[PDB]
């Protein structure tokens, strides 16, 4: 039963058997990770959140959340995070 | 008749805790002074453990990088020895106290 | 066997994202590009931590990954301590370092 | 007074992971009077949300939520 | 004919006129008065929504402008904030 | 139809009521918004702004002014210890600083 | 548009005096020779750091005019609220 | 004939600017220190006056604010003359540089 606790502890998971297949997590560490997603989630759906309020905007789009890496990722991991976000909507677009 | 000199052990010690990641406050007391201060706010509060380790957690991290920034006010006066105004110093800087 | 997020290449959740945008006090409307882009951050980010976090890892001979190890990680990268660098990481220690002043001879 | 529970050598500890050298003997009393302030702050905002929905038993979320109002952001704790 | 912009200023001069009768106030001045109700409205407000949001809710009540009052202003300040706004909510209810 | 009587006026208030409410329901913060809410911010922030321009005004009288200037704030703000801690990142545009010269710096 | 529009070098424009001034106010009384040159570089970093943002926000509303706001904003952004130029 | 002694005037002046708010540093000059800055971001950029208003009202305060605890930082090592190393530990400390 209990309470039914969202997390993103799957997709850390995920990602980890990609870039290190062979090794695993400690639960703290996961409990860290976890905290991260949602910091930088909140970081940048605040910014987004803001831009749009501040161009009159109702809607936060893929621009919103670009504007926002922009401004809350330093330069060299901001060029990146860009890359692969652009990179997705683009995959996703001309996907189906 | 082996006697490391002023500085030799302290300077190991360093090198200990930093390679080390456990808390560094005995956990029973540390809890104790927690639901003291608590007390002050409300009476008979209960804590989660993780809300009072969470809370140790934060309070070792805060005091370590003070520590830093002290030592730093204390070398940047020609010495090598952490004192009240170094803590005090590095507290207005960050803008803690006034 | 498509999945929102498998369209955008994503092991991030797209659909949980973009009802995570919705619920959460951002704003009225959400655009159906922002869930993906969004995912694809975070899972960037998320990635490039767990490779960093894997070496220091292996480098000290492990298996697992522990709060050290992405601390090690974080702290050790010059962009990364810079955007985590008002957050304390729970039982990640710090990085080695004594004042040279302080060493003997 | 648990104030005092925190050791000079517990402080001796925490200075050494600190990089700290030597230690003036005021420091350790000096050290005690910030914690209890920087707990007093956290602990206070925390209790407030422990107040807030109808709690006896503060949760580690509560300290957590306090700590990132007060800037002192924590990962691993259900942030 | 330029489009309308809001501002808090008429009210800034009533409470002035309310608690320095003889005394009124430059441009610059009331350009401040705006910036500062401004800021205090998005902290009180912010922390509302997120304390409601903490709490699994969808209402912003005056419990929530409270406790985000007592977290936001410091001693003496939030006592007066208070009661203040006890006051103003018990007249609203009791006045209908 | 009863003729209108405002909201503020209800709550014995000069901030509007409901503006406020408005301003709150709009700005993204959440879903509802009681009806309690918009009134006692409106009177937080009808508070805050007496406490600030009672100072300020002071600070002018001080100066012999009649017209509250930023540097009044300023002076009103700084000198005030809570205030202060509220307004402890905030820079007030054209309100200098408080004298303070360091007492070492002064002679022998 | 392109006719006239390229700078000079003009953190230079950043007098010893001036310098000076604004030192005087933080209540200091001497002052290094070395201090105006570390200052200029300074202020280079700050007016850097917290231009990129307000222009990121002009870009961003994809206007070709900086604004009050866009400033504000990107100061608040970097925790060094400004209060008397809107917002 | 009359002279003041080392240090009468810089007291003088310090008291004669925490009296005014005016802004210290050259407006013009200042207009074209943003502008040639915003270059480096995007060019033919358009500046409202009250935007480099802002931007400078910003920059003075903020480097005020850097001297205050630049100059603590000289009479923690018991100086009175500000030194470069003085507004590296500022800053160190505030966290503006690592």
């Amino acid at each position: 039963k209990r309470s039914r606790k969202e997390s993103y502890s799957i997709y850390v998971y995920k990602v980890l058997k990609q870039v290190h297949p062979d090794t695993g997590i400690s639960s703290k560490a996961m409990g860290i990770m976890n905290s991260f997603v949602n910091d930088i989630f909140e970081r940048i759906a605040g910014e987004a959140s803001r831009l749009a309020h501040y161009n009159k905007r109702s809607t936060i789009t893929s621009r919103e959340i670009q504007t926002a890496v922009r401004l809350l990722l330093p330069g060299e991991l901001a060029k990146h995070a860009v890359s692969e976000g652009t990179k997705a909507v683009t995959k996703y677009t001309s996907a189906k | 008749p082996h006697r490391y000199r002023p500085g030799t052990v302290a300077l190991r010690e360093i090198r200990r805790y930093q390679k080390s990641t456990e808390l560094l406050i005995r956990k029973l007391p540390f809890q104790r002074l927690v639901r003291e201060i608590a007390q002050d706010f409300k009476t008979d509060l209960r804590f989660q453990s993780s809300a009072v380790m969470a809370l140790q957690e934060a309070c070792e991290a805060y005091l370590v990088g003070l520590f830093e920034d002290t030592n730093l006010c204390a070398i940047h006066a020609k010495r090598v020895t952490i004192m009240p105004k170094d803590i005090q110093l590095a507290r207005r800087i960050r803008g803690e106290r006034a | 066997a498509k999945t929102r997020s498998s369209r955008a290449g994503l092991q991030f959740p797209v659909g949980r994202v973009h009802r995570l945008l919705r619920k959460g006090n951002y704003s009225e409307r959400v655009g159906a590009g922002a869930p993906v882009y969004l995912a694809a951050v975070l899972e960037y980010l998320t990635a490039e931590i767990l490779e960093l976090a894997g070496n220091a890892a292996r480098d000290n001979k492990k298996t697992r990954i522990i709060p050290r190890h992405l601390q090690l990680a974080i702290r050790n990268d010059e962009e990364l301590n810079k955007l985590l660098g008002r957050v304390t990481i729970a039982q990640g220690g710090v990085l080695p370092n004594i004042q040279a002043v302080l060493l003997p001879k | 007074d648990n104030i005092q529970g925190i050791t000079k050598p517990a402080i001796r500890r925490l200075a050494r992971r600190g990089g700290v050298k030597r230690i003036s003997g005021l420091i350790y009393e000096e050290t005690r009077g910030v914690l209890k302030v920087f707990l007093e702050n956290v602990i206070r905002d925390a209790v407030t949300y422990t107040e807030h929905a109808k709690r006896k038993t503060v949760t580690a979320m509560d300290v957590v939520y306090a700590l990132k109002r007060q800037g002192r952001t924590l990962y691993g704790f259900g942030g």
